[PDB]
RNA sequence: GACUCGUUCAUACUACAGUGGAUACACCAGAUCCCAUCAGAACUCUGAAGUUAAGCACUGUAAGGCUUGGCUAGUACUGAGGUGGGAGACCGCUCGGGAACACCAGGUGAUGAGUCAG
RNA sequence: GCAGAUGUCCAAAGACAAGCUCAAAGAGAACAGAAAUCUCUUGUAGACUAAAAGGGGAAAAGCUUGUUUGAUUUCUAUUU
RNA sequence: UAGAGGACAGGGCCUUGACCUAUUCUCAAACUCCCAAUAGGUAAAAAGGGCGAAAUAACUCAAUUUGU
């Protein structure tokens, strides 16, 4: 009726694992993709082997909604011509994908920037949702109304035309 | 090296009880005092100002003055050969009006009626109360049928 | 899979209170408005709740006693459309008259409204109460702010500052505050609204074209009302049901239940 | 039939299910203006097309927990007396007080001040 | 007698306010794996709170922000 | 301490120890859901208590009566 199904949001990751410029040149690189100033992830826990030092910037990230969401969303099943495996959907009713190379999007190449990979990530949810974040009274939305696995695969199936391995 | 400090000792009498942690209600802030009343110091230990001393934990006493937020108290303590006053300052959440006074309150207003009533009609009540003493003979009817003897048990 | 909702678990839980549990209550807040001087006894210190639900606003006067508080006064935003308003019912400007009509109504019951006058049209020491603004947050042009206004210019004294009055961050303009509490904001809005998306206007706006109200007479109904409201903030002077509540069965029925639910699973 | 501010602070909590929409409480339609973010998600401001799907109210489950009573049991411990028993370790008698786990059964709330609608 | 600690440290780790919620686990996402960043679901504190050990703490006493210098001058009733 | 019932390594559809779920023998000055017997503390009326009127105040209160 209106339990419908829906995109919440889409979140955009970069993770280049190093300080200085280069990450500079990915957040340059989403900006000019979503129109948006993104932050900067920092890391949590210190190793050697990877060589990430605490509170230092590793990423940037963006999010994104409404409009906007679904032509991203429309452009990266372009590059992977609708195209998910089996596993890609979690047990709550999400999923994900990633992209090896930003050109395919139709970013013309540069000779600064060089290749940079992202990933894609949708959390689908119905409506509804505020109950769970509004200060005031917050309270649960109960299990009937949550999306299942198998619902996030009909709703991919219908929506998009999508092709599950 | 001997260590007598403020709080030493405590570990069971200052934590709260089972299952009732947390700060006090918001009706505690309305009790109503007034001088010479009777009270009673039970520490609480998730307020840590105007915290009593480890003695003075379960006493009763009688107030002398009142502040914003504090209440003073006179509290009994035996020193030794004799009994000296002790002039207590706590905060507000640490104090409980006594209830060690109720059955004094209780007999005087009833009995004002009665003897109210009693000098109405001339008369010679007794008002004082009364020891519990020996029963008077009264006569027991029984069958015989709901009578069970009963003996010694065998060792098993 | 280690579990952890364990009977242990269910054991050693403490719940916390009825009210925090609903998100209504702070409890922190609240001790401290309530608490007097302890030296200072038999003064109550009287507390303006502002509320405001979707699509009304509500404003009353407690009292804070050991076995519940006391309401001395009330009012609701809907009354309004007795003293001439219609909808826009969650306005600034609503919540402004809602303010004014719960001190009017107040003073009246106590026989003070002749001595305290308030203040004419918007431009002994007075009964005092303080505010208490729920689990909202407090930026500048919060609407519970304008309730205030509206019942200090009544005849009570609230106590507050003035820099979360709205465009006031760091400077107090009296102009700007004067046009949200007469609906100038909606006012321009169904102007600027008009030009383009013409249509868009027709659907956000629908239930003003209905009652005739136009953006260019919004201000004097607000005027008017002001004065009705002055002259008289006296209060005016079973349901059938059709769906019935279940009731709760005993231990000896939910025996039978049970017996013939077996009897049927063993065919 | 509903609402605001409270008291008790699980008989009031947790999991899975069934029922409900006069007014009302919500989900909801938006971002010019006060205001707020990476993001009108949240916060704030302006509305009234749609819906009981969810929040919420009421019920169900040899439900978990909680709570009261029976029982465990005069059992385990213990105040006073003894030119009491016994190599001892320990244990009865006289005058007194008296548990806890477990197990069985019944319940799953009650209430103060004010207000709205037919 | 038993198991330990003290002769330090801090313009913030002192004051006030607001917003927020921690350890850990499961399932998902290009390089990426046991450990890097991101989303969701559970979570009564299993984290944190200068330093021994005990007590306290969840719209906070923890985390992050904004404004500061009540770590100020003088006196009393008093507890250990 | 010991079995029972379930869905990471083991040569080529099974050792074993894992992980989970109900059980099972035995413990704590510096452990605790519960919790005695003994041992403690306050109270049990006339320099006081109750009730009704007044008079004083620079305190308190929206109150020349609000209260104290
Ligand atoms: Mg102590
Ligand atoms: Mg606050
Ligand atoms: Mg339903
Ligand atoms: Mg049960
Ligand atoms: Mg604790
Ligand atoms: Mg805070
Ligand atoms: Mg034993």
């Amino acid at each position: 009726v209106m339990r419908e199904i829906k995109v919440n949001k889409l979140v955009l990751n970069i993770c280049v694992g190093e300080s200085g410029d280069r990450l500079t040149r990915a957040a340059r690189v989403l900006e000019q993709l979503t129109e948006q100033k993104p932050i900067f992830g920092k890391c949590r826990f210190t190793i050697r082997s990877f060589g990430v030092r605490r509170n230092e910037k590793i990423s940037c990230f963006v999010t994104v909604r409404g409009k906007k969401a679904l032509e991203i969303l429309e452009k990266g099943l372009k590059v992977k011509e609708y195209e998910l495996r089996r596993k890609n959907f979690s047990d709550t009713g999400n999923f994900g994908f990633g992209i090896q190379e930003h050109i395919d999007l139709g970013i013309k190449y540069d000779p600064s920037t060089g290749i940079y990979g992202m990933d894609f990530y949708v959390h689908l949810s119905r409506s509804g949702y505020r109950v769970t974040r509004r200060t005031r009274r917050r309270s649960k939305i109960s299990k009937t109304h949550k999306v299942t696995k198998e619902d996030a695969m009909k709703w991919f199936q219908t929506k998009f035309d999508g092709i599950l391995l | 090296g001997k260590s007598r400090g403020k709080r030493s000792g405590t570990r069971y009498k200052f934590s709260k009880k089972f299952r009732k942690h947390g700060e006090c209600t918001a009706n505690k802030y309305l009790e109503k005092l007034n001088y010479g009343d009777y009270v009673d110091i039970v520490c609480d230990s998730t307020q840590q100002k105007g915290m009593p001393f480890n003695y003075y934990h379960g006493k009763t006493g009688k107030i002398f003055h009142i502040t914003k937020r504090g209440v003073g108290v006179l509290v009994n303590k035996r020193v030794k050969h004799r009994i000296e006053q002790k002039k207590v300052c706590v905060r507000i959440e640490h104090v409980r009006k006594s209830r060690c006074n109720e059955d004094f309150l209780l007999r005087k207003i009833k009995n004002a009626e009665l003897i109210k009533e009693a000098k109405l009609k001339n008369e010679h009540i007794n008002i004082k109360r009364k020891t519990e003493g020996p029963k008077p003979a009264a006569m027991i009817k029984v069958p015989p049928s709901k009578i069970i003897t009963i003996e010694p048990l065998p060792f098993y | 899979v280690k579990v952890v909702k364990n009977k242990a678990y269910f054991k050693r839980y403490q719940v916390k209170y009825r009210r925090r549990r609903e998100g209504k209550t702070d409890y922190r807040a609240r001790k401290a408005l309530i608490l007097q001087d302890k030296n200072k006894y038999n003064a109550q210190k009287l507390r303006f709740v502002v509320r405001k639900t979707n699509s009304q606003v509500i404003c009353q006067i407690a009292c804070a006693h050991i076995e519940g508080d006391k309401i001395l006064a009330e009012a609701k935003s809907k009354e309004l459309i007795r003293y001439g308003i219609p909808v826009g019912l969650k306005n600034y400007a609503a919540a402004y008259a809602t303010g004014l009509l719960c001190a009017r109504r107040f003073l009246k019951s106590l026989n003070l409204d002749t001595q305290f006058l308030g203040v004419e049209k918007v431009t002994r020491k007075p009964i005092k109460a303080f505010l208490d603004v729920g689990i909202t947050r407090t930026t500048t042009g919060n609407r519970v702010f304008a309730a205030l206004k509206g019942a200090c210019d009544g005849g009570l004294n609230i106590p507050h500052g003035n820099n979360r009055f709205p465009g006031s961050k760091n400077e107090f303009n009296p102009e700007q505050l004067r046009k949200n509490i007469l609906g100038i904001h909606v006012a321009e809005y169904m102007k600027t609204l008009q030009e383009e998306d013409n249509d868009k206007y027709k659907t956000h706006f629908n239930d003003y074209l209905k009652n005739n109200i136009g953006a260019d007479d919004i201000e004097q109904m607000y005027l008017n009302a002001h004065e009705k409201i002055r002259q008289n903030p006296e209060k005016e002077s079973k349901f059938v049901s059709k769906h019935e509540k279940p009731k709760k069965l005993n231990a000896k029925l939910r025996k039978k239940r049970v017996k013939e639910k077996l009897a049927l699973y063993v065919e």
